[PDB]
């Protein structure tokens, strides 16, 4: 067809409030860097620094526990990077993320 | 006073024992009971997929509604399902085939499914059978063919079966049920449950302790803190009842100290020390020779990890290059020599207390290992001034 | 740095010796000549090359014991003090420095604290 | 005095305990610890949330003396460099 929009909407209602701010933060940096053809994804060092800058997670082991319900729902996955850094990407359509910021205005 | 009487009765109500509470769950329960009244009175039957929150303890909510219908209406029978002992995708239908019509049972004959189970359900002379479903996501297969027959029975001829599936949220209708977003015959219903914030965790504790205890053992300021971080992970009821019950036994153990030998209010500092070994690193308790952190032979190896990251711009190393850095710093400092024959056992030794980790490899030496998180934890709280202070300034 | 910069150092040695109306060179004309060279090479980058070292009151004590471990094993406690008091190390700080490493399992002493042997 | 702001709009347009600060800081704690919880505000990490709209540059001694409280009043706990407890 594309993917049902009810799946991405009913997944954030039953989600913790701290996890919604993390999903809405990675979508902003994805579209701003989408024009770059060499986009390999953000690293883990800069991702851990951005959490405390936007009052999110406090430690590292608690941040990894917040990514358990995202990898099981086919939202994000990790790749074996050669630089020892686990990349973070969202295997969805390019037009799906553009229609997500318009439904969160309320 | 009633000191020993309050502690022996507080652990019974705070223990995770079928929390079948009615308050704090109003709009999430009335919709479930009212959905079944239209099917038993209106002679209707369909499907109902309940996508609960991952780990919140809602198994006791459905048990309250099932027992209330038995005392109201008398004539129907409800068959339970407990497929926890079924490791394979098959052997599920014959497990519930022995419950035909209560007093009327039969016996299996080998290879006889999809014939006699769906035949008695279409009989209009029998009562409205209610089937309960659990852990439906674990019953998948290579083509989920076993799930194509249980979702089409209340949609063909003679719809006399209501589907109730109790399972947490892992995946919606993407690969389990491909009939949705493709077929216009089935019309399922989806109900979710948001995580309970402070508006429900604090409320569920007011009717939990004030109704069975005589006097509280903690102040009201400690309730707003324990109910603050428990809803940030998932919001489980068992996690909220365990973080508070565990913080009482640590204070109760301190009561029998130079008191019984020949109530009080639990402070907030007594609670942070219990969750101190959950998310916080245990690197402070290391004085008076207390072996509660790091011994010795491992700090001289992990200190050389950051010495190679700033020189090669990589955060991954291996057992081969780890001994090369140790064989150089030992000859210039005159320390204990550790051969590489037992250094592999050290790799399977530094994993607790929240530190570095690794994976499993067939061959030795060549093992791709990495580090957890390194930023600012070797100073202030940790000494590292008279022990390995000369190592960081050397290279 | 090659042979081109070798002759440039000797050229700056006469730039300061002729300002004092003298025909000889002193140590002042050498330290001030290399001072402008170190400042010029640091200005070509984006920072300044410095160092960091904490004066530990027990860093040079462990290095003195190393002179006796390579020579023997049964080192006498009274003989090891023949070299510590030469430079000017106070014996009061040595008693508090033994427990800083013995607690972390480095060496071991007896009941009278008169026998020390590197394990 | 008005002869200095002439080139300002020409070049930029062609190219492009703590006085009242501590009393207002307690109001912000109701929306960062009691509402949008994070459990990671204090010490050097406070600079990522102390901006908002009030200026006034804070000194190293002022931000150090503020750590004496909070713990006794159940606000922010102490740890090491970057604190993130309570």
């Amino acid at each position: 067809s594309s993917l049902p929009l009810s799946s991405l909407t009913h997944v954030l209602r039953s989600l913790t409030p701290n996890a919604r701010g993390i999903f809405r933060l990675l979508i902003k940096y994805q579209l701003d860097n989408q024009d770059n053809p060499s986009y390999i994804g953000l690293s883990f060092q800069d991702f851990y620094q951005q959490c405390r800058e936007a009052f999110l997670v406090n430690s590292d082991l608690t941040l990894r526990a917040q990514l358990t319900e995202f990898r099981d729902h086919k939202l994000i996955r990790t790749k074996k990077g050669t630089d020892g850094v686990e990349y973070l990407l969202i295997p969805v359509d390019n037009g799906t993320l553009t229609d997500f910021l318009e439904k969160e205005e309320e | 006073k009633q000191e020993g009487t309050c502690y022996q009765q507080a652990k019974l109500v705070l223990n995770t024992a079928v929390p079948d509470r009615l308050p704090a769950r109003e709009r999430e329960m009335d919709v479930i009971r009212n959905f079944l009244r239209e099917h038993i009175c209106g002679k209707k039957a369909g499907s109902l997929y309940l996508s609960g929150a991952p780990g919140t303890g809602k198994t006791a909510c459905l048990s309250r509604i099932l027992q209330d219908l038995k005392k109201e209406l008398k004539g129907f029978k409800t068959i339970m399902l407990n497929c926890m002992s079924l490791r394979t995708a098959q052997a599920v239908f014959p497990a519930i085939a022995q419950e035909i019509c209560q007093e009327e049972v039969s016996r299996p004959a080998g290879k006889d499914m999809m014939r006699k189970l769906e035949k008695h359900m279409t009989a209009e002379k029998g009562p409205m059978i209610v089937l309960v479903l659990d852990e439906m996501d674990q019953l998948d297969s290579k083509g989920q063919d076993v799930l194509y027959t249980l979702f089409e029975w209340p949609w063909l001829s003679n719809s006399h079966l209501v589907l109730i599936g109790i399972a947490n949220t892992l995946d919606l209708t993407d690969r389990i049920l491909p009939r949705l977003q493709a077929r216009e015959k089935c019309k399922p219903q989806l109900l979710n449950f948001p995580p309970y914030t402070r508006n429900q965790i604090v409320t569920i504790l007011q009717d939990r302790l004030n109704q069975v205890s005589r006097d509280q053992v903690l102040d009201n300021a400690a309730v707003q803190f324990c109910a603050r971080k428990v809803s940030a992970v998932s919001g489980d009821v068992r996690k909220a009842l365990d973080v508070c019950r565990r913080a009482i036994e640590i204070v109760e153990s301190d009561v029998k100290s130079q008191t019984i030998l020949k109530p009080k209010r639990v402070g907030l500092i007594h609670i942070s020390q219990v969750i101190s070994e959950i998310d916080g690193n245990r690197m402070t308790l290391s004085q008076e020779g207390a072996q509660d952190s790091f011994p010795l032979q491992q700090k001289i190896l992990v200190c050389s990890l950051m010495l190679l990251i700033r020189q090669l711009k990589i955060k991954e190393v291996t057992l081969g290059k780890l001994y090369e850095a140790y064989s150089k710093v030992c000859r210039k400092q005159q320390v204990a020599a550790v051969d590489q024959s037992e250094c592999l056992s050290l790799s399977g030794l530094l994993e607790a207390r929240g530190i570095l980790g690794l994976k499993r490899n067939k061959e030795t030496r060549l093992t791709k290992v990495f580090f957890k998180i390194e930023e600012k934890e070797i100073e202030h709280a940790l000494k590292d001034k008279a022990l390995i202070g000369n190592i960081l300034a050397t290279g | 740095t090659s042979a081109r910069t070798l002759l440039a150092i000797l050229r700056l040695s006469t730039a300061l010796a002729r300002l004092r109306m003298v025909d000889v060179v002193e140590k002042e004309d050498v330290n001030e000549a290399i001072r402008l060279m170190e400042m010029s090479k640091d200005s070509l980058l984006g920072d300044k090359g410095q160092t960091a070292r904490t004066q530990r009151p027990a860093d040079v004590i462990f290095a003195t014991v190393r002179e006796l471990v390579s020579g023997g094993r049964s080192v006498r406690f009274s003989e090891a003090e023949q070299r510590c008091v030469s430079r000017g190390f106070t014996p009061a700080q040595f008693q508090a420095a033994l427990d800083e490493y013995e607690e972390l399992n480095v060496w071991q002493v007896n009941a009278s604290r008169t026998r020390i042997t590197f394990v | 005095l008005q002869d200095a702001e002439e080139a300002v709009e020409l070049v930029q347009y062609a190219y492009f305990l703590s006085e009242s600060r501590l009393k207002a800081f307690k109001v912000a704690l109701l929306d960062v610890f009691r509402e949008a919880h994070a459990q990671s505000i204090g010490m050097n990490r406070l600079t990522e949330s102390i901006n908002r709209d009030s200026e006034e540059p804070f000194s190293s001694v002022e931000i150090q003396a503020a750590l004496s409280k909070m713990q006794d009043d159940n606000q922010v706990m102490v740890s090491e460099g970057i604190i993130f407890l309570i």
